[PDB]
């Protein structure tokens, strides 16, 4: 997209994770596992819930009929109610059709940031004691436990912690 | 060899396709319609204090056709109108009928004030007519008198009737002029003198010659009885010059307060609630969209050109 | 020293500039317009069944004018106005005139039927005039008879008229009402003893007194033939009372469908197509907008008061 | 822009670009070259494409005429039409100003992403086997020949295949 | 954000700094010391003066009364008015709703950039001289004085002038 | 350990709340208003050639009225009617009286044009009343002459009185009709004999019949005094046939130009400068909406349903 997060350099998404929108998959000593990051989840859903709001609203404006659906009005009123009628129809039907258009751009991209955003959040914490593969992971040059691993998506890991373990691995 | 974290997006194997700025096949995860294409059949006077009128027209009301009998006065927020509702028993239409109409449909309610109106017994205000049936009788519009002279063929008295309006809220008086099918009808209740009847007020004036000649037949009447109307202000007068032929208030109407307007062919559910409807009946969508109908009323979603639009409620949706 | 790998983006030395909602001079590679400003001086009538009326006017076809003599019936998707349209051999107004234009305009054809009415031969229904020319000779509105006494002073007779509406939807008819300059003029004609036509439909109810009196010369004539219509409902009656000085229909007209009504001065094209139309010709424009006029007909580009929106079509242009 | 890369990082454009948007200039043991990146300049053109085949529309409303070009239409009635008239051409002036401006807006930053998403694409590729001048380009740390480069802009690279001799040359 | 720059990994913002929007915080052996960026100061003002010039504006429509503040206008036409205007009023209402919504989005978004635009030109100038520590700052492992860090600022600072002794301050 | 540099943003400790399409509470650096909320008190008339009615009517200005006696020609760019304004002091109402308003208010300014208009002296022009007094003596709208008989009683002599339009643009010809009180009013002016007033010119043609009567009593006189009123198009005649009961013009009113009509309460101001105006006065914002009132005039914000929109003018304020 426009951040590249999504439908970008990470290949695809996993069909497999339905306990949040962003997530994490480890695969280490102790073994695999998938787990969903909820702080960045929230974040687009909080935004999309806002979007909603805003959207799926009707005006407090009562309208009185001026067509009568019964009798048959003078022909030159009539005339000009259905060109003004048809030019306000037009209008909205354009309103819309670019409020949903621009809406759903924004949609999009709003959440292919909230992934980068995650993605840059993670590569910071790991500073030098990992490298980007490319497909939004990181490969990690030191050892690191189901207790490394969940103290990464704590955003808790130290690199300093590491940092010596890692620097080595990587220079070999 | 290394150990790995990834990072990564949900997604589904059914997503749905919504239209942006770029794309018009554009794949995501969860959407969501904004165009209500659904009614109800039904109209929704839930919480209203509403008046279905069935076959009683608007108008009828003020003059006091048979139909709206039950509709002659009361006080509600929501009017209903009908498809071929009655307004004349006896042929005729009224001068300037949509807006009346409209003033009635936008209005609250009706009160109806007495005119006061006597004549001299060379005066017949008992006059009915076959056309407008009442317990199997021969009657007339209830809030109207038929001035008719007494002796057949005798000149009809000149008269002056003037109501005052004693509310301190504007009063709607209405009237009617008949036209005879042939001067043997005209000379036979108004005599053969020319007529002419003056209406005036502080803030109206207008004369009106009755017009002899026949039309087509309409319930075996080729006569009709035309209506006109105006605003009568408080603590003001309006006065009635007639050489005969004009059919006169027994009850000036007052419009209560504003109520909602519905024409519709839909039934009432007071089950159901709403502050939309059409022809077609009630629409109650959250929704800010609708494609039924550009012929609303009440507080409603804009009407639209489109079928559906999507509107994206996640995001890109990449399958496996 | 080191091998390197350099990424970029193009240009072009003549870039366009557009606006952006914090830019008002950006400048970028290729961009494109969006209001059309330039129009076609022709009318564009491929793949349309369309009528050009000429110096005819609308109107002037229900009453059957000399112009519109090739215009009195037929159908079609498109109708022509042009300026200064004839619709009136002889002097005189339509009365409710832009109603009716608007009403023809807005119809897609028009079919005529016969009102069959026949009249004693003390009345001269084959009454002609210097003011509708037609073959070098005297005539009058094809649509209509001019009802004068066949003896010159003699009163004209007593006449009653009635058209019933045989067809399935409304008719149209028209009729006129006509003025003599002086009493001269009125008695030579009609009589000496005064008019009245009266006109009935279960829908219509009308009088009108003639009126005697010069106005000014118009094609040497100061005497008026103004004309009145009313919708005449199916199986339904109007019923034509006169005296003398009416201008009788031998013709309803019915509006058949609806039809597309261009005021234009621009000439056909029937190699052209369009769905746009104004006062200066035909309007093909993919674009979305235009400036050329508020007055537009069919499916238009939305009139915008800006002589020119670019749409950038590319990236941002940064030369070297 | 919003993304930096255009009008940004990247001192300018390049006249000489005439088969792309978006491309690579290498320079190495074999000299100079250049060569646009098709995939990237689509996606630009792609997104473009679809804005003109939304904007450039009108409806299919049929508009009968409420003003007579030849008769004169009652004072009253012709007041109201000129001012419902107005106050629709101003709304779609603006409507139309407001269209254009933020797709306008929306076209150069989308532009300016699809730079950065294939400069970070390419800086992912190239691992720990170079570094950023700041510029918009990749000083290459290793022997690269056309070979080499043609390798880089197909998406081909392997760094572990250079990677040792990459990061001698790098801590030197 | 959307760039994930401001209310994102940099904690908050400095109530201090009047000189302008963005700016530095340097502390080295001399000691602390601020001092804001002009130039993109600027960018993201340069842009709301814009976004204003554009929004801040009324049309030049010349609008004659169709409704009569004294005299009552007939029920039938005015009833249309009524209708008319307040379907007008409610698209205006609803397209600067629209406006100004999506206008504060961009102008947010916007700056947003403009700092991550700023972060990623001095990540780029400083090369393999310094670190990311995940809150908007660099750890440079060389000694930096009141002249390298005007340096920075000035985007002036030579990766090569301190590079050695950075990159063994770093592998330690 | 490390030496070390930081990025970071601005912020303040009073930021302001602003709307976005995905947070209806996101805090900013610094914000605007967009809609205005506060009037002027005032009408804003600097740098216009302005004309206040105050208790003048714009229909008196052309028949003159005692109140209008200072507004009877003039030129300007803005006409200001007011509430109650006094349009008639003789009691009355003009025919299509709201058109004739739209159409001074519309205008820039006022000609007056003579009709030259004389009597034999069994006629007296000099006609005066009560109603309209003037120099604390009885008179009469300035435009027009009361035609009554010389001697009480006698009948009045039948006259015909014709206006040419001498201009190159088309002026607006006003009249008025009387009607007695009772018969020993009408008998005393004009006599028991019946009065028929025709109008005519190319355009127009009309008959007024005076009607005796009593009528409700305003200002001690019973009796009212009606006007119509045509355009006369250039070089042509209008020609008034009356038997007497015939207000006669004196003066033939021509609109200069176009101006903008403000109906408004509000005191003038030549210090103050704008292009909007409502009841309320002037509006000056350089902002793009207002909710002051959906009735403004000239260059206008467009009125919007909303106390407040407010448009972030910087970033989001994060505070320590
Ligand atoms: C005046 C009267 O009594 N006429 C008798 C007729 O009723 C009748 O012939 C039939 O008359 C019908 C019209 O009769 C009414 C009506 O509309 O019902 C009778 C009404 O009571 C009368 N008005 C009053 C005030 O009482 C009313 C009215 O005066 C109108 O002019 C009617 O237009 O007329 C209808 O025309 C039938 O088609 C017609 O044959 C006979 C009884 O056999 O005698 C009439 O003298
Ligand atoms: C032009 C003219 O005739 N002016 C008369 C005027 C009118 O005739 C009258 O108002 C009808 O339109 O009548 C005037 O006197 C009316 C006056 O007569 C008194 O005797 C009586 O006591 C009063 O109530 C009132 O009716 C008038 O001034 O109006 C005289 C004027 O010359
Ligand atoms: C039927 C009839 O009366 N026809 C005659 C008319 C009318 O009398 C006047 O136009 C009155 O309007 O006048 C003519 O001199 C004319 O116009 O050629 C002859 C014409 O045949
Ligand atoms: C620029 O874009 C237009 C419209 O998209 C296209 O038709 C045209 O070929 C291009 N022209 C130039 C000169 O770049
Ligand atoms: C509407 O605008 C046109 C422009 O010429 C003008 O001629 C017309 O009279 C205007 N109508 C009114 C009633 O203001
Ligand atoms: C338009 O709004 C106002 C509110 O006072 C109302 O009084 C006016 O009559 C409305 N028009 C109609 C015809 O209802």
């Amino acid at each position: 997209g426009l951040f590249g997060a999504i439908a970008g350099f990470i290949e695809n998404g996993w069909e497999g994770m339905v306990d949040g929108w962003y997530g994490f998959r480890h695969q280490n000593a102790q073994g695999t596992g998938q787990a969903a990051d909820y702080k960045s989840t929230q974040a687009a859903i909080d935004q999309i819930t806002g979007k909603l709001n805003r959207i799926i609203k009707k005006t407090n404006t009562e309208f009185e009929s001026i067509e009568s659906e019964f009798s048959e009005i003078d022909h030159q009123i009539g005339n000009v109610i259905n060109w003004t009628k048809d030019s306000i129809t037009d209008i909205w039907t354009y309103q819309a059709e670019l409020l949903v258009a621009m809406e759903n751009q924004h949609t999009i991209d709003m959440a292919d940031s909230e992934m980068l955003n995650l993605y840059e959040r993670v590569r910071k914490q790991l500073r030098q004691n990992a490298e980007e593969d490319g497909k939004g992971c990181f490969e990690i040059y030191h050892a690191c436990d189901d207790s490394c691993m969940e103290s990464i998506r704590n955003n808790t890991y130290d690199h300093s912690q590491y940092r010596e373990e890692a620097l080595l691995n990587r220079l070999n | 060899d290394p150990d790995k974290i990834c990072l990564g997006h949900h997604a589904v194997a059914n997503g749905t396709i919504v239209k942006t700025l770029t794309n018009e096949q554009e794949e995501v995860t969860n959407a969501t319609e904004t165009v209500e294409s659904t009614s109800l059949n039904r109209l929704c006077m839930k919480g209203r204090n509403h008046k279905d009128l069935g076959n009683c027209h608007p108008i009828g009301m003020l003059i006091g056709t048979p139909a709206c009998d039950l509709h002659l006065t009361g006080t509600w927020d929501t009017l209903i109108e009908r498809k071929n509702a009655i307004a004349y028993c006896y042929p005729g239409a009224t001068v300037n009928e949509e807006a009346l109409r409209q003033k009635i449909m936008e209005s609250g309610g009706i009160s109806k004030i007495n005119t006061g109106f006597t004549y001299g017994s060379s005066i017949n205000s008992a006059g009915t007519t076959k056309a407008c049936m009442r317990n199997g009788g021969n009657s007339f519009y209830a809030e109207l008198k038929w001035l008719v002279s007494k002796n057949k063929g005798q000149n009809f008295p000149q008269t002056t009737n003037t109501y005052r309006n004693a509310d301190t809220a504007e009063h709607l008086i209405m009237w009617g002029i008949h036209h005879p099918s042939s001067t043997q009808e005209k000379n036979d209740l108004y005599g053969t003198q020319s007529l002419s009847i003056s209406v005036g007020s502080s803030t109206y004036k207008n004369n009106f010659v009755p017009v002899v000649g026949a039309r087509p037949q309409v319930n075996g009447l080729s006569s009709r009885i035309d209506f006109h109307w105006t605003l009568v202000q408080p603590g003001d007068k309006i006065t009635f010059s007639h050489n005969g032929g004009l059919i006169a208030p027994s009850r000036v109407s007052k419009l209560i307060g504003r109520g909602l307007g519905i024409q519709s062919e839909a039934p009432i559910d007071n089950s159901c609630e709403s502050k939309c409807f059409w022809r077609g009946g009630s629409i109650n969508t959250r929704l800010p969209f609708q494609n039924l109908s550009p012929r609303t009323v009440g507080q409603c979603p804009k009407y639209v050109n489109k079928k559906s639009l999507m509107l994206a409620t996640g995001m890109r949706n990449v399958p496996e």
